[PDB]
RNA sequence: GCCGCGGUAAUACGGAGGGCGCGAGCGUUACCCGGAUUCACUGGGCGUAAAGGGCGUGUAGGCGGCCUGGGGCGUCCCAUGUGAAAGACCACGGCUCAACCGUGGGGGAGCGUGGGAUACGCUCAGGCUAGACGGUGGGAGAGGGUGGUGGAAUUCCCGGAGUAGCGG
RNA sequence: GGAGCAAACCGGAUUAGAUACCCGGGUAGUCCACGCCCUAAACGAUGCGCGCUAGGUCUCUGGGUCUCCUGGGGGCCGAAGCUA
């Protein structure tokens, strides 16, 4: 039962800030806002989910990327609630395109993971229980969810592909398909599997991000609750 | 005033296709229609049809592309890679049948107006005629 | 030849050894075409590289929207005359080969005559209204010409007051 | 015709010199009419006309059912594309 749960508070988005290549997915400009076509979202939904279903059961990987602030957290919920990687704070240049190298930083993280619970939580020169331990802070900050995948993913799920354009670029460059929740903001043509929605509303990001992680576990059996996905929602 | 309606038509097509338009209208002419027929038969366009735009005769023209493509820039391959007038008001070009050219070793057409009607190179060569060399499409 | 070598370690000068290339020849100079899509038909350019005329008006010229009919000048087709020989292309032959040559075949732009086609171009006649022009009503404007007129300022002249400098 | 400005020119400075830059004078000229001249970084350094190809934003000027839509003109950012 998706359907009218979309009208729920999740249809339409921005206004006169549009990309005109997103014109097909628009129903009208009621009240000076671009109300995005409800039902075309559904036609795009199944096709997308179907690709995820297939990708999920094949034991592949999605990379979740939401760095815009309203998504920051609801992304790291659903990604963890799917055992998938996520990128949350900053998309770094070449997480994908220069993966090998950015990986070496994961490699470094767990050398320092290995010195907190260690005999050297007592020793190390004075100016190194900040020098080393502050290095682990940043590595913790950016490479929280990215620490998981250790070969390129098989797809990426992007929240705002215009906000997250550097990421999409790299995907396509590498022929990694691009799933995205996108809206009037964005150029659809370079999203492979698009979910015409609303990159802003915590409702919309939530409704979609979660139900997609249903399918992900549900292609593996044994679904859980509609998730810890309500920050202090309001 | 529009000096060459055929060049116009061709160019409307060239232009609409370069931004993956679904269709273009082009002011209607019988001659224009005959060129489209060929164009359609040879699978460059989907097809075409008469219409009125502000109650005046056009020819809507349904364009046609490849599939979506892979990496960066997934814009479709084009069916009309090339389309180009030859004979023009400034300089008409006429050929005998022995000097009708082979367009891109035949992977391409040349439309061609003859006294046995508008024809492609092959149609006209087998029909043993020449005439005004209108345009080449690949 | 062009780029450039030579000022004490010159594969660039001169000689040696060695090597490369052609060979009864090999180099030089001169001249033509090439490369040179560097006069661009095929096949180029002009915002800053060379290159948009200072701007208009408009002659000759070039180019010309949509529909129907007539003519068939361009255009296309068929047939035919002509395109000598040599040379050029291909066979087969003659000098031992070849060069040279004999025979036969095949092309060949262009032009003449007769027949045909009528899509596009031209032409003649007819139609249309999408170009163009016009009519009605409404507008903004340091567009232009003539006459008039206003205030501020500078200079000069006259008057008052004022005195030792001003100006730069 | 001539107020002011001002090539030339007459002076004062500055300078090694100063045929200049600075200061003080100053004629043509700058002004008007008529007649010539016909040039320019006469520049958008971009010939004219026509059709076609995303948008966004600011501005001048018309019309509409005046939130918004639709002409004409002047700018800015920019699709496709073009460009050394
Ligand atoms: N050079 C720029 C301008 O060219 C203008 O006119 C020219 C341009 O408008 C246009 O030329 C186009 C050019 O715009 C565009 N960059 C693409 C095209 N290659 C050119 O085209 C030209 O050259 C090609 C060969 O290259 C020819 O095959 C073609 O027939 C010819 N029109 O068509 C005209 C042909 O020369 C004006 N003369 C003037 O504004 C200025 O000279
Ligand atoms: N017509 C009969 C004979 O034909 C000959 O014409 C022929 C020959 O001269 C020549 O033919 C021969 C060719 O058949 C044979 N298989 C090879 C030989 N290379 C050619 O020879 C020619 O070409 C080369 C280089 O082009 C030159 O030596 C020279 O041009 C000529 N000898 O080209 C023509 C066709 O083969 C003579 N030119 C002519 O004097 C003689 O009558
Ligand atoms: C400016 C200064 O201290 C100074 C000192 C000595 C001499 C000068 N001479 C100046 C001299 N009065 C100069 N004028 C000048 O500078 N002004 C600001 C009027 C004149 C045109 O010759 C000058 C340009 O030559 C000068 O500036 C020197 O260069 C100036
Ligand atoms: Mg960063
Ligand atoms: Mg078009
Ligand atoms: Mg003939
Ligand atoms: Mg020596
Ligand atoms: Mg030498
Ligand atoms: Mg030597
Ligand atoms: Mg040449
Ligand atoms: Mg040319
Ligand atoms: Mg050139
Ligand atoms: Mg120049
Ligand atoms: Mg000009
Ligand atoms: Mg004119
Ligand atoms: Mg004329
Ligand atoms: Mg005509
Ligand atoms: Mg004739
Ligand atoms: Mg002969
Ligand atoms: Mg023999
Ligand atoms: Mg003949
Ligand atoms: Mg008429
Ligand atoms: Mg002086
Ligand atoms: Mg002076
Ligand atoms: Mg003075
Ligand atoms: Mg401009
Ligand atoms: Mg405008």
């Amino acid at each position: 039962v998706k359907e009218l749960l979309e009208a729920g508070v999740h249809f339409g988005h921005e206004r006169k800030r549009w990309n005109p290549k997103f014109a097909r997915y628009i129903y009208a400009e009621r009240n000076g806002i671009h109300i995005i076509d409800l039902q075309k979202t559904m036609e795009e939904l199944e096709r997308t989910f179907r690709f995820i279903e297939d990708l999920a059961m094949r034991g592949g990987t999605i990379l979740f990327v939401g760095t815009k602030k309203q998504a920051q957290d609801i992304v790291r919920m659903e990604a963890e609630r799917a055992g998938m990687p996520y990128v949350n704070q900053r998309w770094l240049g070449g997480m994908l395109t220069n993966f090998k190298t950015i990986s070496q930083r994961v490699h470094r993280l767990e050398e320092l993971e290995a010195l907190f619970a260690s005999p050297e939580i007592e020793e190390r020169p004075k100016k190194e229980q900040v020098r080393l331990k502050h290095e682990l802070e940043r590595l913790q900050k950016y490479l929280s969810g990215f620490r998981l995948l250790k070969r390129l993913p098989d797809a990426i799920f992007v929240v705002d592909p215009t906000k997250e354009a550097i990421a999409v670029r790299e995907a396509r460059k590498l022929f990694i398909p691009v799933i995205a929740l996108a809206d009037t903001d964005s150029d659809p043509d370079l999203v492979d599997y698009i979910i015409p929605g609303n990159d802003d509303a915590i409702r919309s990001i939530q409704l979609i991000l979660s139900r997609a992680v249903d399918l992900i576990i549900q292609a593996r059996g044994g679904v859980v609750e509609p998730s810890p996905s309500y920050a202090l929602v309001q | 005033m529009l000096t060459d309606p055929i060049a116009d038509m061709l160019t409307r097509i060239r232009n609409a296709t370069r931004v993956y338009k679904e269709s273009t209208d082009v002011p209607a002419s019988r001659f224009k229609e005959e060129i489209l027929r060929i164009l359609a038969r040879e699978g460059f366009i989907k097809g075409y049809e008469r219409v009125d735009v502000d109650g005046k005769p056009y020819l809507r023209v349904y364009l046609k592309y490849g599939p979506r493509r892979q990496g960066p820039d997934p814009r479709p391959e084009q069916v009309i890679h090339h389309i180009r007038r030859i004979s023009k008001p400034g300089r008409r070009v006429y050929v005998g049948v022995k000097e009708i050219p082979r367009v891109r070793r035949g992977l391409g057409i040349a439309i061609l107006s003859t006294s046995k009607g508008v024809l492609t190179d092959r149609e006209a060569r087998k029909l043993g005629v020449g005439g005004e060399l209108i345009c080449e499409v690949w």
